[PDB]
């Protein structure tokens, strides 16, 4: 696909307002460690006897991306253009990239 | 213009309107005089003004929110920019156009 000395993507942050739609683009730099040191761990609440706080599950070596807050996608100024001029908003489509690894 | 607005070499034309004089009863025997006798007239109607305005869209990369004109009048005995209890229209606040910002 690409070598050592070529960038595999470009930086994109903008908001586009066209008609009844707005398109937000945002780019971040991310850091991923190696979690658990490449193993799965069975995790619980331990010796806790309180039923309310008990849990059982697994931690994984994997990480993940969470963009699920609005201020990820909107500058404060864009949020202003949204809320002053419009009666409604809903999400339509989503595109996600990882590059320059 | 010093008062503000748009200076125009060719401003919108003046629209003039009069009630056509309706003369009163003339004398049966002709007399040579200026005619001062009229029936009292007045007129009323409706007029529509339709103006087209060209706009420049705000285009700005500013990150933080800007200043907006808003209603901060709070609690009132009548709505601001509306009629009052006796029907008088009330605009007590001057409103300019300069809220959005731009670099020099």
């Amino acid at each position: 696909a690409d070598g050592v000395g070529n960038a595999s993507g470009n930086w994109h942050c903008d908001s586009q307002w066209m008609g009844n739609t707005v398109i937000t683009k945002t780019t971040r730099t991310w850091v991923l460690p190696s979690y658990n040191n490449h193993i799965y761990k069975a995790i619980t609440s331990g010796t806790s006897q309180d039923a309310n706080v008990q849990y059982a599950g697994y931690s994984t070596p994997w990480g993940y991306f969470d963009f699920n807050r609005f201020h990820c996608h909107f500058s404060p100024r864009d949020w202003q253009r949204l809320i002053n001029n419009h009666w409604g908003i809903r999400p339509k489509s989503l595109k996600f990239k990882i590059f320059n690894v | 213009p010093n008062l503000g607005g748009f200076g125009l070499h060719n401003p919108p034309p003046q629209v003039f309107i009069k009630n056509t004089p309706v003369p009163a009863d003339p004398p049966v025997e002709y007399v040579h005089q200026k005619w001062n006798s009229y029936i009292t007239q007045y007129s009323t109607g409706q007029c529509t003004v339709e103006m087209v305005w060209e706009l420049r869209k705000e285009n700005s990369k500013r990150w933080n929110p800007e200043i907006q004109f808003t209603s901060n009048f709070s609690n009132r005995t009548s709505i601001m920019f509306a009629p009052n209890e006796t029907g008088g229209y009330v605009e007590d606040r001057l409103i300019g156009t300069r809220y959005l910002t731009q670099n020099l």
